[PDB]
RNA sequence: CCGGGCACUCUAACGGGACUGCCCGCGAAAGCGGGAGGAAGGAGGGGACGACGUCUGGUCAGCAUGGCCCUUACGGCCUGGGCGACACACGUGCUACAAUGCCCACUACAAAGCGAUGCCACCCGGCAACGGGGAGCUAAUCGCAAAAAGGUGGGCCCAGUUCGGAUUGGGGUCUGCAACCCGACCCCAUGAAGCCGGAAUCGCUAGUAAUCGCGGAUCAGCCAUGCCGCGGUGAAUACG
C-alpha cells in the first residue's frame, strides 16, 4: 500500500473527469488496471483488459480503494469436472 | 568396520565425581549437543538422591547400572535355511552402553514432569531392583532363556 | 608523518615493491618504519562448474586485495625526488598523503 | 466471572484469562489491566467483585468483540463477495485470498484432499 | 540470446527499474556478476585462461 | 517457536525488528 | 615476578600469565568463577594445576578473546600447561602423560558444495 | 584514553617441522604391531585434483556451429495478460506437535565476509515497520553488529495450553512509473491442522551427526525455508 500516493493512470483519469463535466457519459475502455478507482469514476461504465479483451464493469460506491484489475479476473476457470 | 577392529572412544572423566561412566551417562542424557543441559540435570537428581534418600547418591549410580546390565541377549545369524534368533552373552563394553542407554529411555518414559527427578527416581527404582529399565534386562535375558534350543549356532 | 598505502593482486611483486620503497628511504633518507602486512580482503565467486544443470559440481575462485602499508615520519628531498621519478611498480598501486 | 457476550474465563492467570475472549490476547490484555490498574499475576478465581465490574466494563466497552466483532468481519466478506471483486471470488470458492499457490498444498482453506485417478 | 534482445539492454531509458545486467559477452542475463559483467559460464572461461587478472581457483 | 513473528525468537530467524524485537544495545 | 604459556583450541585464543599468591585467578578482568559462572566444565581449564601439585602456590592473570566460552576453556588449560612448564621444565615429567601440553588440531570442517553441513548429504530420493 | 614500548595476541609473507629417519618384536625384503618423540605421526585433518573409456548420457535456450526451415514475419516495438492457474499425485525443504520445553527481563563468548551510485553509528518522532535529522569511514582506522544457543533471575503447570502459528479481518510502512492478478515488512484481531507420523525410506564414523546463529553472490524490492560459506556448543556407535 501507499499513502502519499493514491495513484492512478492520467489516460481515463482525464476521460473521467471529462465525462463528470460534460453532462454525458459514455463506456470507457482502459488498459490501466494498475490506477485505483472512484470517487467520480462511480456511475461510469469502464471496460478493463484481462489481457485477452476488455471486460465492462459498473462502478459503485463500495467499490471505492479497490484497483480496477479486481473486477476484471485474468484466468479461466470452471473447475476440472 | 571391515579392515578394523574399530577401537573405542575414550571419554574424559568427570570434573566432580571424577568418573568415565559419570560422563558417558551424562552424554546419554543430551539431546541437541548441550553438555549444561545434561550435567546440570544429572548432578540435580543426586540433590534429589539426597534429601530423598540417605546413601550417597553415586554409589546409587554404580549399582542401578550393575542391576540394569543385560547378561546375555539374542542378535541374529543368516546359516543355510532361514535367519535365527541366537542367544550369546553381551560383551563387557556392550552391557555397558545399553544399561545406560535402557536408563535414560525408561526415565523419560515416567510420568513426573520435572527432568531431573524422573533420572532420580528411575535411577533409585532402578537400583533396588523394581526399575522400568530392569524390566527390559531381564525381558532380554528372558528371549535368552526361550531360544536356548538354537543356541549351538552361536559366534 | 607521510604514510604509503599499498596494495595489488599478487604478493610476490607487492612485497618486491614494498622492499624498494624501504631503501628508496631508509639509506636515502630519514627513519622509514619497516613494511607492515594489513589483512588481505577476498573476494570469492563459487560458480557452477557446467553450462547446463548440474547444480552440485562448482568451481569456485578469489580474487585477492593484498594491502601492505610503511610509515615515514622526517621528509628528506632525495627520499621524495626518488618516490617520484625512481618508481618502478606494474600492477602495484601506490598512495601516500601528508596528514 | 463473565464479560462480554458470557464468555467466563476462571482459575490459571487473569491477563492469560483474558485471551479467551473473542476480540482480545496478548496486548489487548496487558493493556486493560494497567488502566484499570489490576494486577495481571492475579488469578481471576479471586479478586474484588470490583476489580472484576472494573474490568469488565471497560473491555465490553473500549472495543467489539465476540458477537458484535464476528458480525462485522462476516459483513465485511459478505461486501468484498458479491461487489464481484477477485478477493471475493476466493472467498466464494472456499481458495486463498492472498496470493500463495494452489497448484499444492492449500489444504488449510481447501478442506482434507479429495483423491481422484491419474 | 536473441540480437533485439541483447540490445534493448543497453538503450537503458524508460523507467530505469526495467533495466538489468546482461553479459557482455553471450547476452546472457540470468547469473551475470556485477564486478565482472560476465556471466557464470564466461567468468568460468575467461578465469581459466589467466585473462581474469589476479583472478585464481581457491581451495581450503 | 521460530514463527511465531510475535516473539523474539521468530523475529530474529525472519531477521526483522519491532516491538517483538527492538532494536536495543 | 611471573610465568607465561600459550593456548588456542579452536579460534580461540589464551595468553596466560602467572605469578605466586594465594591462588586468585583472574579472567579478562574478571574473577574466574563470574565470568564462566554456571558452566560445567569451567574447572577442567586448571587440571595441571592440581596435577603438578600447585594449588594456592600461584594465582593467574589470563586474558583470552576468539572462539567461544568452551574453547577458551581448553586454551587456557594449555596455558597454564605451558606457563607451569616454564618455571621447572621438569614438570614435562607428568603433564604429557596426561596429555596436557598438546593442542587440539580439531576445527570446524568446512562446508562442500552439492552437500548440506560439509558431510551431511541432501536426502536420496530414486523416484 | 595519553606517554610509551611491540614483548605477547594478531596481521601476512618467508622458511622451519616427521621422513616409519630411532628403539625393541616380526619379517627373506616391502611392510606390519608396539615404544619413546613431539604441537603433530604411520598419507596429521580438510581441499584443489577425476586415467583409456562408458552411458548414440546432458545441453542448437549461454556461446559457437554444418544442415533444414520463416521473410510486412517464425523477425521487430508496445500495452496488458501468463510463466504464480487447482479435483488431485510425487521429490527436496522450513516450522512444529512442547517442560532436556515456551515467554520476559538482565548478562556474556565467535568467525568469515560485505559497504563512501553504499554501509549508516548517535539524537529526535513513532508501540512498530520505518521516517526525520545527522557524524565517521576510499575502511584491521568508521559501519553492517544484536551473534544465537548459553548464563541468571522470574513466570507458565501438562492443558490443543503462555504449545503451534496456518488462515482470515482491519490498520499501516518501504522499494518501485506501478504492488488487482503477484511483492516483502509492522501492528491489532483471528487463531487452523498438528499430541511423533501406514507400507516404506534418507543422512551421518568426530570436531562428524544433531542443534544454534552469522555473512555473501543475485539484487530496486522480493516470495531465501534455497544455495555457497562462517564459526558457537557438541554426542552415540562399529561384534563383525
Ligand atoms: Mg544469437
Ligand atoms: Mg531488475
Ligand atoms: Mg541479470
Ligand atoms: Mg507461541
Ligand atoms: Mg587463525
Ligand atoms: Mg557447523
Ligand atoms: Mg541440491
Ligand atoms: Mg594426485
Ligand atoms: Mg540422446
Ligand atoms: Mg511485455
Ligand atoms: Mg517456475
Ligand atoms: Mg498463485
Ligand atoms: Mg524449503
Ligand atoms: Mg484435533
Ligand atoms: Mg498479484
Ligand atoms: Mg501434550
Ligand atoms: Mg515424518
Ligand atoms: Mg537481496
Ligand atoms: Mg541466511
Ligand atoms: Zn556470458
Amino acid at each position: 500500500s501507499l499513502k502519499k500516493g493514491v495513484f492512478v493512470d492520467d489516460h481515463l483519469l482525464e476521460k473521467v473527469l471529462e465525462l463528470n463535466a460534460k453532462g454525458e457519459k459514455r463506456l470507457i475502455k482502459t488498459w490501466s488496471r494498475r490506477s485505483t478507482i472512484v470517487p467520480e469514476m462511480v456511475g461510469h461504465t469502464i471496460a478493463v483488459y484481462n489481457g485477452k479483451q476488455h471486460v465492462p464493469v459498473y462502478i459503485t460506491e463500495n467499490m471505492v480503494g479497490h484497483k480496477l484489475g479486481e473486477f476484471a479476473p485474468t484466468r479461466t476457470y470452471r473447475g476440472h469436472g | 568396520a571391515r579392515r578394523r577392529r574399530a577401537e573405542v572412544r575414550q571419554l574424559q572423566p568427570d570434573l566432580v565425581y571424577g568418573d568415565v561412566l559419570v560422563t558417558a551417562f551424562i552424554n546419554k542424557i543430551m539431546r541437541d549437543g548441550k553438555k549444561n543441559l545434561a550435567a546440570r540435570i544429572f548432578y540435580d537428581a543426586c540433590k534429589i538422591i539426597q534429601e530423598k534418600t540417605g546413601q550417597e547418591p553415586l554409589k546409587v549410580f554404580k549399582q542401578a547400572v550393575e542391576n540394569v546390565k543385560p547378561r546375555m541377549e539374542v542378535r541374529s545369524r543368516r546359516v543355510g535355511g532361514a535367519n535365527y534368533q541366537v542367544p550369546m552373552e553381551v560383551s563387557p563394553r556392550r552391557q555397558q552402553s545399553l544399561a545406560l542407554r535402557w536408563l535414560v529411555q525408561a526415565a523419560n518414559q515416567r510420568p513426573e514432569r520435572r527432568a531431573a527427578v524422573r533420572i532420580a527416581h528411575e535411577l533409585m527404582d532402578a537400583a533396588e531392583g523394581k526399575g522400568g529399565a530392569v524390566k527390559k534386562k531381564e525381558d532380554v535375558e528372558r528371549m535368552a532363556e526361550a531360544n536356548r534350543a538354537y543356541a549351538h549356532y552361536r559366534w | 608523518k607521510i604514510r604509503i598505502k599499498l596494495r595489488g593482486f599478487d604478493h610476490k611483486t607487492l612485497d618486491a615493491s614494498a622492499q624498494k620503497i624501504v631503501e628508496a628511504a631508509r639509506r636515502s633518507g630519514a627513519q622509514v618504519s619497516g613494511p607492515i602486512p594489513l589483512p588481505t580482503r577476498v573476494r570469492r565467486f563459487t560458480v557452477i562448474r557446467g553450462p547446463f544443470k548440474h547444480k552440485d559440481s562448482r568451481e569456485h575462485f578469489e580474487l585477492r586485495t593484498h594491502n601492505r602499508l610503511v610509515d615515514i615520519i622526517n621528509p628528506n628531498r632525495k627520499t621524495i625526488e626518488q618516490l617520484m621519478t625512481l618508481d618502478l611498480p606494474t600492477g602495484v598501486e601506490i598512495e601516500i598523503k601528508t596528514v | 466471572a463473565r464479560i462480554a457476550g458470557v464468555e467466563i474465563p476462571r482459575n490459571k492467570r487473569v491477563d492469560v484469562a483474558l485471551t479467551y475472549i473473542y476480540g482480545i490476547g496478548k496486548a489487548r490484555a496487558k493493556e486493560a489491566l494497567e488502566k484499570t490498574g489490576i494486577n495481571p499475576a492475579t488469578r481471576v478465581k479471586d479478586l474484588t467483585e470490583a476489580e472484576v465490574v472494573r474490568l469488565r466494563e471497560y473491555v465490553e466497552n473500549t472495543w467489539k468483540l465476540e458477537g458484535e466483532l464476528r458480525a462485522e468481519v462476516a459483513a465485511n466478506i459478505k461486501r468484498l463477495m458479491d461487489i464481484g471483486c477477485y478477493r471475493g471470488l476466493r472467498h466464494r470458492r472456499g481458495l486463498p485470498v492472498r496470493g500463495q499457490r494452489t497448484r499444492t498444498n492449500a489444504r488449510t482453506r481447501k478442506g482434507p484432499r479429495k483423491t481422484v485417478a491419474a | 540470446a536473441r540480437k533485439a534482445l541483447i540490445e534493448k539492454a543497453k538503450r537503458t531509458p524508460k523507467f530505469k527499474v526495467r533495466a538489468y545486467t546482461r553479459c557482455v559477452r553471450c547476452g546472457r542475463a540470468r547469473s551475470v556478476y556485477r564486478f565482472f559483467g560476465l556471466c557464470r559460464i564466461c567468468l568460468r572461461e575467461l578465469a581459466h585462461k589467466g585473462q581474469l587478472p589476479g583472478v585464481r581457483k581457491a581451495s581450503w | 517457536g521460530k514463527g511465531d513473528r510475535r516473539t523474539r525468537r521468530g523475529k530474529i530467524w525472519r531477521g526483522t525488528y519491532g516491538k517483538y524485537r527492538p532494536r536495543k544495545k | 615476578e611471573q610465568y607465561y604459556g600459550t593456548g588456542r583450541r579452536k579460534e580461540a585464543v589464551a595468553r596466560v600469565f602467572l605469578r605466586p599468591g594465594n591462588g586468585k585467578v583472574t579472567v579478562n578482568g574478571q574473577d574466574f568463577n563470574e565470568y564462566f559462572q554456571g558452566l560445567v566444565r569451567a574447572v577442567a581449564a586448571l587440571e595441571p594445576l592440581r596435577a603438578v601439585d600447585a594449588l594456592g602456590h600461584f594465582d593467574a592473570y589470563i586474558t583470552v578473546r576468539g572462539g567461544g566460552k568452551s574453547g577458551q576453556i581448553d586454551a587456557i588449560k594449555l596455558g597454564i600447561a605451558r606457563a607451569l612448564v616454564q618455571y621447572n621444565p621438569d614438570y614435562r615429567a607428568k603433564l604429557k602423560p596426561l596429555g596436557f601440553l598438546t593442542r587440539d588440531a580439531r576445527v570446524v570442517e568446512r562446508k562442500k558444495y552439492g552437500k548440506h553441513k560439509a558431510r551431511r548429504a541432501p536426502q536420496y530420493s530414486k523416484r
